[PDB]
């Protein structure tokens, strides 16, 4: 069955963004599109679910020569007493039948939290003790010691947005768009390529998906830079390089774990 | 007793016919997502490393509100959007528990995978047999605490205590704060449970380096503008506007120090000071804890310390500080 | 209304060298300036109240629960209190060769602690906005993080802004800190004119801190490191008991002691 | 759990006893010592057989030759199984009490 | 008198309402049905459907059935349970009692009807302190010679306060007193 094909369709325009990256994907040719996805009323159905006599029925007088108005006509239609009592119960229990289908921690080291990650002779003590006890025998001196007007002068000087202490573009909007796209597409195939890189994975079948999505970030990769190459000439202000570390990076990553597989061999 | 940090919590909410009836002194439905705000909001601030989902069933079907996320203020949009719900139809306890299960079950072993279903409507009308998914739930270790309301509903009773979770019924609104304020805490790990190493990420806020030279611009990671600096990751090297967050590409956490810091209270609960109201030869007036006259015949005091507590400092120190101020010295 | 508390960081090791070294600077003119931030932060309003909280190694104690100069009489008993009680407390001291650095977080607990008391006692009518005017002059301890972490956490929780105003040294615990809680970090390198930031960055409250230009804040290196080393670490691998950042996969990490099962 | 009942010592298997069992057994043997028929009435269906059911046997090795034998009779053959269901749990109790088998013989009909 | 209630409320629409709260089972007198419907019954109660088993106080299943913890939680009895007063044997039986050992006619079917009430309505309690509610649907409960009648420990618990509950005040009680039986020891 062309399950594929129907779950294409339904997707084609419903999502735009789905599409619309797996679109650009092939807009380039850049690989196929196969691994795209291989990786990656009420009363009715009540009745249709409740009366098992409904379906039977449902199924040999199947609309021919005849109207659904009708056929809802035909759904409502001591002994007639007992009926009641006895439907109850079965239809009851046809319900029920159809909603039934067939450590004490203990530590050795502390410490190691009171100082956690954050990072990093006896006479001075006793002479520093001292005079500042000897310091503070005079008090108030509030009238003039505490501030003078230079010092303030520059405190204010230095306040100032070029003083000390006190350092003090939306121009493109269209590109905007452009370069959110272009980072919806590196995040989808950036996804598959690292959703099994950080583990080891020493296993055949494993690592010969990993094999064929390193070669996918060559074939990706390769018409990333002729996008950038368009946006690049227009007027070399307000440059994009961080779409550059990302590739860089996971090239970074597939050499040296490369290298590091070879080493391991 | 072990204690499982990180934790992937369900909140099930019920849109049931029966959340119409008023109850609480407001609609119920209102009030249960009024206070869950506070609860989403609290839980976040109690275990940054954790992440939370909401899935409201109405009609015979469940559908994920919010999926899993480390943002507070999302889930809080979702909740106040929740508010206006028409809340018609019947809950189907299969049908949600099967989609917080499929979305649980390829979670990581290490976490501890929760569930809280509010259950306001006692019905349970379900397509299939629930006693065969409560055997599923405990092969899956997936704890499940029901906090049913006017109602002890005996199949949610034997969910609880077979899955391992707790089982309760409101008493009012001021019992339904404690009981989800309860829940907010990490739940002791049991046998069952198992302890695994997980990978951890610590990114650096970073800004332009040297007058905007060889600047990083970039606009997020899930209308954002365009951002000199913020916060990136080690291996992604993708901007991301708020921390703590899950790498989109990685699938690695990125938190920072502070917010792992933000649970070693847990590990180090305070022990309970001993209530003695008499003064007991306590001359002091002045509290330490807030220095002032102790105008009520109750104290508090440490086993280590021995300071003196007024009412008001013991509860706030083991309320919220988690920590005995004078015996930090 | 405004509730500010003024923890002062009177380490005597430090400001003792200080007096040894017969700098401009001393603990005397520190403890003028805050006294006069103080008679200013009232001066403000009448509901405003402040309080001030004095650190030592030992532990730490709170300066602040006529007109003979024609001065107003309720600044005159801050004057007074204080200035008494701060001379008792230095001139009075333990000597304790082991312990030397300087006390912050215990004095920081119970300054939240009082501003949750004074919180409980106000009239629910008129709101509070409580702050905490750090006032650092020493190196911080090692040791100390755990908890004063818990103290930053507590008061973001009870909304409280610890403004910091270290001086003399950058400590990044307590920069660290008052990031967390939004507040105000000012690291002056003119002592003599401590005031004029006093009256200027600080005292202004959270009310019209927004609508003023102010020092931008410093970047904040939320650095991680593992327990083997302390060294910055940009990967860390905790388990799910201890919560601790550690160096490299281990079969078992010491703090633990888990029956960790490989895979 | 042995019970210093006005009359003697009573075995019991279950850890402790509501009031009313006091009572119950109280007035149960007041009626067994006057040798006379009697009726009573007990609200809970189950824990009332165990009282009971105890009171009667050690009533009988206080008394063996008082009373021959015990004949208790229920409603239906469903609920009279749950009553040796109890009758059995009783006498493994007592069985392990004493550490040793006695001449004690239980049956259905 | 059940196949006309029920009848009634289902050309009403309270017996829709009633299904679609929760499941509904009646009894017949056919002993294959009632087995099957209480068969039924007890699995609806395992599951959160619930179940409503109508019954006859008389009927067969009333005295074999016994109803423990989540079985039977809130027994309903819809009247006073008396034979009809046109059975030709009770005329003997009961004259004759009335004739020797002086019993009255109404006195012994007073009686003949709380006995079986009490029979009927005292399953709930069967053991292990399960909670439970016994609504009787009746004012004739409510008289003095009823109640006397009625079994002690049933009767002591009763009081004056919730002796004649009207229905919404009865439905508000019974959702608070479940409320506290919800929560632990
Ligand atoms: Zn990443
Ligand atoms: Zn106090
Ligand atoms: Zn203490
Ligand atoms: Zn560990």
């Amino acid at each position: 069955a062309n399950k594929e094909l129907e779950e294409k369709n339904r997707m084609l325009q419903e999502d735009p963004v789905l599409f619309q990256l797996y679109k650009d994907l092939v807009v380039s040719q850049v690989i196929s599109a196969e691994e795209f996805w291989a990786n990656r009323s009420d009363i009715i159905e009540s009745i249709f679910r409740t009366y098992p006599a409904v379906k039977m029925k449902y199924a040999e007088n199947v609309p021919h020569n005849m109207t659904e108005k009708e056929f809802w006509t035909r759904f409502f239609q001591e002994n007639s007493n007992a009926a009641i009592i006895k439907r109850f119960n079965h239809h009851s229990a046809m319900v029920l039948a159809a909603g039934l289908r067939k450590i004490a921690l203990n530590l050795k080291k502390s410490d190691r939290y009171y100082h956690g990650p954050t990072p990093i002779t006896s006479q001075d003590i006793i002479n520093s003790f001292q005079s500042i006890r000897q310091e503070m025998e005079a008090y108030t001196p509030k009238l003039t010691q505490v501030l003078s007007s230079s010092a303030a002068s520059s405190t204010i000087t230095a306040l100032s947005p070029g003083g000390a202490l006190m350092q003090g573009q939306m121009v493109p909007n269209d590109i905007q768009s452009e370069l959110k796209h272009l980072y919806v597409a590196v995040g989808e195939l950036l996804r598959h390529f690292w959703s099994c890189f950080p583990v080891n994975t020493p296993f055949l079948e494993e690592k010969v998906v990993k094999m064929k999505s390193n070669l996918e970030r060559f074939q990706v990769t390769k018409l990333c830079p002729f996008q950038e190459k368009i946006r690049r000439q227009y007027l070399s202000t307000n440059l994009v390089s961080h779409i550059e570390e990302m590739l860089q990076t996971a090239y970074n990553k597939l050499h040296t774990w490369q290298s590091r597989r070879l080493m391991k061999k | 007793v072990r204690l499982g940090m990180m934790r992937h919590l369900y909140v099930v909410v019920d849109g049931s016919r029966t959340m119409e009836d008023q109850d609480l002194k407001p609609n119920r439905l209102t009030c249960t997502l009024k206070l869950l705000e506070y609860f989403v909001e609290e839980y976040f601030d109690q275990n940054p490393i954790s992440q939370i989902g909401i899935i409201v069933t109405k009609s015979k079907r469940a559908e994920k509100l919010t999926e899993l996320s480390g943002n507070p203020r999302k889930h809080i949009t979702s909740l106040k959007k929740a508010v206006d719900m028409t809340c018609h139809g019947e809950p189907s306890l299969y049908n949600s528990l099967s989609i917080a299960m499929q979305t649980l079950k390829h979670m990581p072993g290490h976490t501890s995978r929760e569930v809280l279903i509010i259950f306001s409507s006692l019905t349970t009308c379900d397509p299939s047999n629930i006693y065969d998914l409560i055997k599923t739930l405990k092969a899956a270790k997936i704890r499940v605490s029901v906090i049913g309301l006017s109602a002890e509903v005996r199949v949610c009773t034997v969910l609880a205590r077979e899955t391992g979770g707790t089982y309760h019924v409101i008493l009012d609104e001021s019992h339904y704060k404690e009981l989800l304020t309860h829940h907010v805490s990490p739940p002791p790990a049991s046998s069952s449970s198992e302890c695994s190493l997980i990978r951890m990420g610590f990114p650096q806020h970073t800004i332009a380096s040297l007058s905007d030279q060889d600047a990083k611009p970039s606009f997020s990671m899930a209308e954002p503008g365009l951002t000199l600096g913020g916060y990136f990751c080690p291996q992604c090297r993708a901007k991301y506007c708020e921390l703590p967050v899950e790498c989109k590409i990685c699938g690695l956490t990125l938190v920072s120090a502070p917010h792992l810091a933000r649970s070693y209270h847990h590990l180090f609960p305070l022990d309970a000071f001993q209530e003695i109201p008499l003064e007991e030869y306590n001359g002091e007036r002045f509290c330490y804890g807030c220095q002032g006259e102790l105008k009520d015949q109750h104290v508090y005091v440490c086993a280590v310390c021995q300071n003196v507590f007024c009412v008001d400092c013991d509860v706030f120190v083991h309320d919220s500080l988690h920590c005995c101020p004078g015996c930090i010295h | 209304l405004n509730l500010l508390v003024i923890v002062v960081d009177a380490n005597p090791i430090w400001w003792g060298k200080q007096a040894l070294k017969e700098s401009q600077f001393t603990l005397s003119k520190c403890i003028d300036a805050v006294m006069v931030l103080g008679n200013s932060h009232l001066f403000m309003n009448r509901s405003n109240k402040l309080a001030v909280i004095a650190s030592h190694i030992q532990e730490s104690r709170f300066l602040y629960p006529g007109s003979k100069d024609g001065k107003y009489e309720l600044l005159t008993s801050a004057n007074e209190v204080i200035v008494e009680e701060i001379k008792d407390l230095m001139t009075k001291s333990d000597i304790k060769g082991q312990h030397t650095e300087t006390l912050l977080a215990g004095s920081l607990a119970k300054a939240l602690c009082y501003i949750h008391r004074m919180n409980k006692e106000v009239k629910d009518n008129q709101e509070m906005k409580s702050r905490i005017l750090v006032i650092k002059a020493a190196e911080d301890s090692a040791l100390q993080y755990m908890n004063f972490m818990n103290v930053i956490f507590a008061a973001q929780k009870q909304n409280i802004l610890i403004d910091a105003c270290v001086l003399d040294s950058d400590s990044g615990l307590l920069q660290q800190a008052c990031d967390i809680t939004g507040g105000l970090y000012l690291k002056v390198p003119q002592m003599p004119s401590l005031l004029q930031y006093l009256l200027w960055v600080f005292l202004p409250d959270q009310d019209q801190r927004s609508q003023l230009i102010l020092p931008p804040p410093v970047h904040v290196d939320y650095r991680a490191a593992c327990f083997c080393h302390r060294n910055l670490i940009e990967i860390g691998y905790v388990c799910s008991v201890c919560l601790s950042i550690f160096c490299n996969f281990s079969p078992i990490c010491t703090t633990c002691e888990t029956a960790f099962k490989i895979s | 759990m042995k019970l210093n009942v006005d009359g003697l010592l009573v075995y019991f298997p279950y850890d402790y006893i509501y009031p009313e069992q006091f009572s119950y057994m109280r007035e149960l043997k007041r009626t067994l010592d006057a040798k006379g028929h009697g009726v009573l009435e007990m609200p809970s269906g189950t824990g009332k057989t165990v009282s009971l059911l105890a009171l009667i046997m050690a009533y009988q090795r206080a008394y063996p030759l008082e009373v021959t034998k015990l004949i208790y009779c229920s409603r239906t053959v469903p609920e009279i199984e749950k009553v040796i269901e109890e009758l059995r749990k009783l006498l493994n109790f007592y069985e392990k009490q004493e550490g040793e088998k006695l001449p004690f013989l239980g049956l259905a009909l | 008198y059940m196949e006309s209630t029920v009848a009634s409320w289902y050309e009403q629409g309270i017996l829709e309402n009633i299904q679609r709260n929760k499941l509904l089972f009646i009894e017949t007198q056919d002993g294959a049905e009632t087995s099957v419907a209480l068969e039924k019954y007890q699995e609806a109660c395992e599951n959160g459907r619930g179940a409503i088993l109508l019954s006859v106080a008389r009927g067969k299943v009333s005295e074999g059935i016994d109803f423990v913890h989540h079985y039977g939680r809130a027994v309903i009895m819809f009247g006073v349970p008396y034979v009809y007063t046109q059975s030709r044997i009770l005329k003997a039986r009961l004259e004759y009692l009335r004739d020797q050992f002086q019993i009255r006619e109404n006195d012994f079917l007073t009686f003949d009807a709380m006995r079986h009430a009490a029979q009927c309505v005292g399953r709930a309690i069967r053991g292990k302190t399960d909670y439970g509610l016994m609504v009787f649907a009746d004012k004739r409960f409510a008289r003095g010679d009823k109640r006397g009648k009625l079994p002690r420990w049933i009767q002591e618990h009763l009081t004056d306060a919730n002796l004649n509950l009207t229905v919404d005040e009865g439905v508000q009680v019974a959702k608070y007193f479940l409320r506290q039986m919800a929560q632990p020891f």
